[PDB]
RNA sequence: CAUUGGUGAGCAGCGAAGGAUUUGGUGGAUUACUAGCUAAUAGCAAUCUAUUUCAAAGAAUUCAAACUUGGGGGAAUGCCUUGUUGA
């Protein structure tokens, strides 16, 4: 499983999974931990700007973050690791094999509860000693004293004090005696969220049918209770800048604001996140601002803020809605197609199932933007056909960019599942171009290609036509048929002499672009299922469809070398830019590099998830896959 | 009054002056260990000082009526009648949504002049001056052409 | 930014000069923009001439007069590089020193050079009038203070107050006491009438960049983004000494009256409002005033200076200024 | 930002500080009474002597007035400077101001008023300050002199900002302008705390009452098209409305059943809404006109029901409530007046609830029913009822007596009730 | 004239936080 | 704790009515006026002029 | 007859709960992502400042210091240099 040319580098376009996310203040700055999967990112409130990541993966997938000043507490299993500045210091391990589930930090002591509903206690070695390292007790709660555990949190001004929060009722541990101070009363519905509250010995209690509790711990009684019918809480937080406002999140996707003064809803955002991947997970007051930071299983992560009132006087009734401030995301849903923009590392194109086309920085992640689907009106004039709701364009399938002509006129082609033309997009503006290229014959795009000069595009039919367009006016100029089925590649030499084209027929043709003549025909025993040109040394590699990679000389006309190994389709394949590898994945789970010039494999791999796409950099330092699982993209150094 | 009383509190003494932040609790220069009951009030005057108390938490507390307008207010976000349940439609909204022609599947070379659903069938007959009665199986998404007859000579006005 | 911030003699007016070249003048009472220039060069300084009709520039090489509304009216071709600029009102006066080490004196009425002085100590370091008898104290690298008048070509006395560069100076308003921090990390209150050393704050704990005091008699000290004051330490007993803590509150020492932090930003220069209990700061992100009780003159006497000056009376108070302008040769010790 | 955008930030802050000669001059010259060339010539001691008489007058008229005697209107006001006060101390002195503007609100005709509050204008600088109050309390006289001469030496607020052209123009502000500035959602909230106030105080008369209705019933008709903002309106101009109900004040109630009647019209509402809506319209229904008004008002919001339950009967707690407040005799004074508006839809869930909880007044149903035409539809839900009475309920003269009612009128559709029924 | 409504530049401010180190005791 | 400033009452020093001349206050304190015996004789060179 | 001159009155065609022109404000980018403050081998982040002071170290006959001037001619009184008188 252990590569000998690649190695892992990190994770591209993932900000958060959907664990909720820890707030950690330095002095007067805040910074937010997210997880993503087994590993962790540490984001700048102010900026967004990614500061720290994890610098191990760890080895299971991470179930809650606690950040208190520079270390930040990790769980996963039964292990609970301690993190300064993205490097682990002390890791945890906790006698019992059920795993961790939630993360409490008070003073000395550090909480952890496994869900068998036994609660484990550290302490410091030392009072002084910045982390508990040593084993101090263990507490466990019975069916009888209450359910399962929701989450352990410990209100200020508490001596030794945990309030353990369970389904059932809340209860009040003192870790330093190990005794079992106070239960409350059993409630009717099942508690899913805990949060302190700013004012002294009041907790927010959330429930499943839309209860928010403001349970006081020293009366042992009730105080208030908002109703949210139809919906179920997942977050609350206090704003803690004057004004006596609460944030309700709810796994609908909506974020509700009560003013407990008044007595009054000021406001409700609506489906900040998607419903589906569980809405609202997290939503966090920053301490003593008007910024609220919001979370979910969506991949993103944004900021609201509540500008001040417009009214000189009676600036509490007049609230003004929360306004977007800034965000950081993802695709939804994995990668299906990834190519390089730029020579040097510089940007990489990502479109997903989500809908969604993604320019991902791989040298800083604020740079990473989302390349827009306006639409420029019509040269025509007539009004453009399209359904009054906007809804974003169908997954991309095919996906060809050249960079001759960035910034003087459109320069990216994409296809589209069950689309009977190919869109145009501009890099240097990011957003979607002026031109749609249509087959012309009644069948899907299955293939697109751009002629090194940045002037033509070529548009490959399921039916067996080539189109051949103009990028600068978008004009039909030239069509080939020559393919009964589906063609499934086109490329075009350095040179804009000599033009090759693949079938699902088996047969590759040989074109002259400039005179418009078939040069020659060669048929293959099986059907070609995907075509990598390479320029510099004008060798092409075609995936057969029985497992197979063939290589064939352009300039000649033959097959140069056949490799052999794969147990089933291959997903993707790339060249090296020296041209003198190429690094295959299949449907067995498994990426394969090939030496060309003694036709072998040098390298193998065995990934978890099978790899849809593989890219090499035009440098060659990098080398970066997409899986069936992850939004993110996976990027492999070249230790070549 | 507290529902419960923990004794571990009373018994434990605390050093102030080991870390500067706690320094400020002290009330006179001489002191420097405090019981736990007393430590506990300093940090609960203290803790009011960061956050003031507000006057929700005090002063209000829930524990014909006139205000029952306001009560249903707060409890139901969407004011608006479910128009799934009214079997009469709205005045001036109309919730209309387009599907794909009927004549797609196979065009029609001259004007409709007249159209006819059938009163039980799913089929959508179409005539006009092209002097052909083109029948179609209207099905919302493919609408497939069931059957054609041309009459010669024969202008379609209805 | 930084900003270097001036306040005119009644405290009506501001000006503030960037480094980086943006120079306003401003009314900060009423926010009311008087003139603003983007000269695109390294403006070190800037002061108030008789009013705040006119106000003075030192940029990159030569200093620059300019008008109310911010047209140029000279352009002083005989101070080159000054870094430090002040003005003595009733003489009429404007004075310059720099990297060039000479001392000159500019009569703005006339428009001629009065006398120009030449240091010998190399380039400037610090400088500051002494309100009582107008006479220019000027720090340099080798840590003496020098007392200069435009009639003599030598200093008049010379005062060693400090074993490095002296950074700063400040002189209360009646010319009694000086105030002089070095680049030892040191601070050390001068009787300047009859030039005896009072006290010695040997170690600091960083060099104090600037100094100043107030017409309450308040000592200021800056430290990078510190800003801490004193309150009776111009005084000739033993304990009014400056003292950072108190020894298990021992009365006799003399602990900070007041204290700030700027938590990311040096502090450029100090200048308290000349009638207001307010301290001004200029600072890298612009200019911030400090509420300090009891800084500035509560009694201010209107014959002399006005906060509420009307315009008539203020062309007519140019003129009579004007008239019994003191000479030159007056300035003794 | 530029140096120049906080400056005038600095300069908004200072506006009433009066630094020089210049400024006095400007501040001083503001005036209800006189013009800017008489007014500055004035002093403090001649203005406070004009409003000393002019309060004493309004206290002859009203004795709550005699009340600021003591605190605004005193000797001691003179010398009384508001920015070198501290923070507390003018909130405590805005308090005592926002109170006067409220008992003013409706003298504003009276010329005693116009020299009571000039004291206030100059003294105390409300013009500037508490600019948001007066326009506030004289809203309603947009039409009046006073309220050109308030507009000409008044800083408008961001809210207020569509009278901005009608300052120091000859032309008094449009009735639609008014429209307009309500239609911000920002200042209905505004508006809605001083409503609140002036319900708290007992401080509303006729014309405001007149006025805020007209306006919300006007915002409501502009956005009649827009479902998404009516939306948006429903939770305030109806928590407006329960706040109108608890007024004691029978003005204050008929505002309310104007403002709610128009919603229900406009929008459809949950028939949860409206049956809470009812409850608060007959809670604290005393006075007669509020009780004509108050039953026009039930019958209409029924009519706009359009779902299932549409003339189901109502909950036991409203009948009774419903039947305290009004008496079948009165009703049957409502059915029998020619110009009564379309009310079938309640009569029968009124009906129908008859029958469910009282077995005495089944009498009163037979005479209810021939006053009023009921449609098909409610005829049958009716006897399908009454059936069902039958066979728990003893057979009763009166009883009989509805069917063959029903046997006069439409005897086939007694017939259906009875096949699907028995 | 409309209301005019602006999104003012909103930059953070210091504020104090409880901390809970002095939460914890030793006997 | 006791916290006073400096307050100036803007009404005293620029009187309300505009036909009121304005108040001068006066400290005699020798600190404010440098320069007496310069001051005097000037004034006894323009006087003699 | 031609306008590749302006202003309009209408078609063909395009055409999913509308289409087009202009514009205010904020947010993210425009260099390659190792966190805030301070008296910094650690504290703070609720700051201490009731240990923050002492000790030690630390002073070139460089006791030199306009590399900084628009050109021509001078400079009474100044200022620089050199000598000189008398204390
Ligand atoms: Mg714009």
């Amino acid at each position: 499983k252990n590569s000998k040319i690649f190695s892992p580098f990190r994770i591209i376009g993932n900000v958060s999974n959907g664990v909720p996310f820890a707030t950690g203040t330095l002095g007067s700055t805040f910074y937010i931990v997210t997880c993503v999967g087994k590993t962790f990112q540490i984001y700048d409130a102010n900026t967004l700007h990614l500061l720290f990541v994890s610098e191990k993966e760890t080895p299971s997938s991470i179930v809650a973050l606690s950040a208190h000043f520079h270390y930040v507490y990790a769980a996963y299993e039964n292990k609970v690791g301690i993190y300064k500045r993205g490097i682990e210091e002390h890791l945890l391990e906790l006698e019992t094999d059920a795993n961790v589930e939630h993360l409490c930090i008070f003073g000395d002591y550090l909480c952890a509860s496994t869900d068998d509903n036994s609660i484990f206690i550290y302490k410091k070695s030392d009072p002084q000693d910045k982390y508990p390292s040593e084993f101090y007790t263990k507490l466990t709660v019975t069916e009888i004293q209450g359910g399962e555990i929701v989450s352990l949190q410990h209100l200020a001004t508490y001596l030794n004090k945990l309030t353990v929060v369970t389904k059932s009722n809340v209860l009040l541990f003192n870790v330093r005696t190990g005794k079992l101070v106070f239960t409350s009363n059993e409630f009717p519905d099942q508690i899913t969220t805990a949060e302190p509250a700013p004012v002294l010995d009041i907790i927010a209690l959330g429930t499943v049918t839309g209860e928010v509790i403001m349970f006081n711990m020293r009366k042992g009684k009730r105080i208030r209770t908002i109703k949210i019918p139809q919906s179920r809480i997942s977050s609350l937080s206090f704003r803690t800048d004057g004004s006596s406002h609460l944030s309700v999140g709810t796994s609908s996707g909506d974020l509700i604001f009560y003013d407990l003064d008044r007595r009054s809803r000021i406001h409700v955002l609506k489906n900040i996140h998607r419903e589906s991947y569980g809405g609202v997970t997290q939503a966090t007051f920053l301490n003593g601002q008007p910024i609220i930071v919001t979370s979910g299983g969506d991949n993103s992560l944004k900021e609201y803020v509540f500008d001040p009132s417009l009214s000189q006087g009676s600036g509490d009734v007049v609230v003004q809605p929360p306004r977007y401030l800034r965000s950081r995301g993802g695709h939804s849903q994995p990668p299906s197609y990834i190519a390089f923009a730029d020579s040097q590392s510089h940007f990489m194109l990502s479109a997903s199932k989500d809908r969604s086309l993604w320019s991902f920085s791989l040298r800083k992640d604020a740079q990473s933007q989302e390349m827009s689907q306006r639409l420029h009106k019509k040269q025509d004039g007539g009004r453009v056909g399209g359904s009054t709701i906007k809804s974003k364009f169908p997954e991309i399938v095919a996906l060809a960019i050249e960079n001759a002509r960035i910034g003087e006129w459109e320069n990216i082609i994409t296809a589209h599942k069950d689309e009977k033309f190919a869109r145009t997009w501009d890099m240097r503006n990011k957003r979607v171009g002026r031109w749609t290229f249509d087959t012309t014959d009644d069948g899907f795009v299955k293939s697109v290609a751009m002629s090194q000069c940045g002037n033509f595009g070529f548009i490959g039919s399921s039916n067996g036509s080539i189109t051949i367009y103009n990028m600068q006016s978008g004009i039909l100029r030239k069509k080939y048929k020559l393919h009964k089925r589906a063609v499934t590649g086109i490329s075009l030499d350095g040179m804009n002499r000599k033009m090759v084209s693949c079938g699902l027929d088996g047969i590759v043709g040989f074109y002259d672009f400039n005179k418009s003549t078939l040069l020659g025909k060669l048929k293959l025993d099986a059907p070609i299922t995907a075509m990598v040109y390479h320029r510099s040394s004008d060798l092409f590699a075609l995936a057969l469809d029985d497992l197979s990679i063939v290589v064939i000389d352009a300039v000649t006309q033959r097959v140069v070398r056949q490799l052999w190994g794969h147990s089933n389709r291959i997903t993707a394949f790339d060249f090296s830019p020296e041209g003198r590898w190429i690094v295959s994945a299949s449907l067995d789970s498994t990426i394969r590099t090939w030496d060309l010039p003694t036709g072998g494999c040098i390298d193998g791999i065995i990934v978890d998830n099978v790899a849809t796409n593989v890219k090499f950099s035009p440098n060659g330092d990098l080398l970066a896959t997409t899986h069936v699982t992850g939004n993110g993209i996976c990027i492999w150094t070249n230790r070549a | 009054e507290a529902a419960w009383i923990d004794s571990d509190d009373e018994k434990i003494k605390v050093p102030i002056l080991v870390t500067n932040k706690t320094k400020k609790l002290r009330t006179s220069y001489n002191e420097s260990k405090i019981n736990g009951v007393h430590y506990i009030n300093r940090l609960r005057s203290q803790f009011e000082k960061i956050y003031p108390r507000p006057k929700w938490v005090d002063d209000e507390s829930d524990s014909g009526d006139i205000n029952a307008l306001t009560k249903i207010l707060s409890t139901t976000y969407n004011y608006k009648d479910t128009l799934s349940n009214s079997k009469l439609l709205p005045p001036k909204k109309l919730d209309i949504v387009r599907l794909k022609d009927a004549n797609a599947s196979h065009p029609s070379h001259s004007a409709i002049q007249s159209l006819s659903f059938h009163p039980s069938k799913p089929l959508l007959l179409t005539g006009g001056y092209d002097k052909t009665l083109r029948i179609y199986h209207i099905d919302g998404k493919t609408n497939h052409l069931v059957t054609s007859l041309h009459l010669v000579g024969s202008p379609i006005q209805t | 930014g930084p900003y270097h911030i001036k306040y005119a003699k009644n405290g009506t007016h501001l000006l503030i000069t960037g480094r980086k070249g943006h120079v306003a003048s401003m009314d900060w009472r009423k926010g009311q923009l008087r003139a603003e220039l983007f000269l695109n060069e390294t403006c070190h300084s800037a002061t108030y001439l008789q009013n705040e009709q006119y106000f003075a520039v030192a940029q990159k090489k030569y200093t620059f007069i300019y008008d109310h509304e911010g047209t140029e009216l000279h352009r002083l071709k005989q101070h080159i590089e000054a870094r430090h600029l002040d003005f003595l009102p009733y003489h009429y006066l404007l004075v310059t020193a720099g990297e060039t080490g000479w001392l000159k004196y500019h009569d703005v009425s006339t428009g001629q050079l009065v006398s120009e002085l030449r240091t010998k100590a190399g380039p400037t370091m610090a400088m500051a009038q002494n309100p009582w008898n107008a006479v220019m104290h000027l720090g340099h690298s080798n840590g003496t203070v020098s007392l200069w008048s435009p009639s003599m070509p030598e200093p008049l006395v010379k005062l060693l107050s400090a074993r490095g560069p002296v950074n700063s100076i400040a002189i209360d308003r009646s010319g009694y006491y000086m105030a002089t921090t070095g680049a030892d990390r040191s601070m050390k209150i001068w009787d300047i009438r009859n030039f005896k050393q009072l006290h010695s704050v040997e170690s600091l704990p960083t060099p104090g960049t600037n100094v100043s005091i107030s017409d309450t008699g308040l000592l200021a000290l800056s430290r990078g983004p510190h800003v801490t004051l004193w309150k009776d330490a111009l005084k000739l007993s033993g304990d009014s000494k400056p003292c950072f803590g108190s020894m298990g509150g021992n009365p006799h020492r003399n602990t900070p009256y007041m204290s700030h932090l700027f938590a990311g930003n040096k502090v450029e220069n100090l200048g308290f409002v000349p009638f207001e209990d307010l301290l001004g700061v200029g600072h890298q992100t612009g200019i911030t005033n400090l509420i300090v009780p009891g800084a500035g003159e509560a009694n201010y006497d209107a014959l002399e200076l006005n906060p509420f000056e009307t315009k008539k009376q203020r062309q007519e108070q140019e003129v009579r200024t004007l008239l019994n302008k003191l000479p030159a040769d007056t300035i003794t010790l | 930002s530029s140096l120049s955008d906080q400056l005038a930030q600095v300069a908004s802050n200072n506006a009433t500080v009066a630094l020089d000669r210049k400024r006095r001059q400007k501040l001083h010259s503001a005036s209800l009474i006189y013009n800017s060339k008489t007014a500055a010539t004035q002093d403090y001691d001649f203005i406070f002597e004009n409003a000393s008489k002019a309060l004493e007058e309004l206290s002859q008229i009203e004795p709550k007035f005699a009340i600021f005697s003591r605190t605004l209107f005193s000797e001691s006001s003179i010398s009384l400077d508001r920015n070198v006060q501290t923070k507390e101390e003018i909130k405590d002195l805005d308090n005592a101001i926002n109170a006067y503007l409220l008992l003013a609100s409706s003298k504003w005709y009276l010329a005693p008023t116009l020299h009571a509050t000039e004291w206030l204008v100059r003294r105390f600088q409300i013009h500037v300050k508490n600019t948001e109050m007066l326009l506030l309390s004289t809203l309603n006289y947009y039409q009046t002199p006073v309220f050109k001469r308030i507009l000409s030496i008044i800083k408008l607020p961001p809210l207020f900002n569509c009278l901005s052209n009608f300052v120091r123009s000859e032309k008094p502000p449009t009735a639609l302008t008014m429209i307009k500035l309500f239609n911000d959602m920002d200042f209905l909230k505004l508006y809605t705390s001083y409503l609140d106030q002036c319900i708290k105080h007992n401080a509303t008369y006729t014309n405001q009452l007149l006025f805020t209705t007209c306006c919300f019933i006007n915002v409501v008709a502009f956005n009649s098209n827009n479902d998404e903002k009516l939306n948006q309106l429903v939770p305030i101009l109806l928590e407006i409305s329960a706040k109108l109900l608890a007024s004691k004040s029978k003005d204050c109630q008929i505002a309310a059943h104007t403002i709610l009647v128009v919603f229900a019209t406009a929008l459809p509402l949950k028939k949860t809404i409206i049956l809470a809506a009812m409850e608060t319209i007959l809670s604290n229904l005393d006075a007669k006109e509020a009780k004509h008004s108050a039953l026009l008002t039930i019958c209409k919001l029924f009519q706009t029901l359009k779902g299932q339950g549409n003339v189901d009967q109502l909950p036991s707690k409203i009948f009774k409530l419903f039947d305290s407040k009004f008496d079948t005799v009165s009703i049957l004074t409502f059915l029998d007046k020619e110009d009564k508006p379309v009310c079938d839809k309640f009569i029968t869930s009124y009906t129908r609830s008859i029958a469910r909880y009282d077995r005495s007044k089944l009498n009163i149903i037979l005479s209810l029913l021939k006053k009023i035409r009921l449609e098909r539809y409610e005829v049958r839900l009716i006897i399908t009822d009454l059936i069902y009475l039958s066979e728990i309920l003893e057979d009763k003269s009166q009883l009989v007596e509805l069917f063959e009612y029903f046997i006069s009128i439409n005897e086939d559709l007694v017939l259906k009730c009875l096949k699907s029924l028995g | 004239p409309k209301v005019v409504r602006e999104a003012k530049k909103v930059e953070m401010t210091e504020a104090r936080a409880y901390n809970a180190d002095a939460d914890t005791a030793k006997a | 704790m006791k916290i006073k400033t400096i307050k100036r009452s803007a009404d005293d020093y620029v009187p309300v009515k505009s036909t009121q001349e304005s108040q001068m206050p006066r400290n005699l304190n020798p600190e404010l006026h440098p320069f007496e015996r310069a001051r005097e004789y000037t004034k006894a060179l323009n006087a003699t002029k």
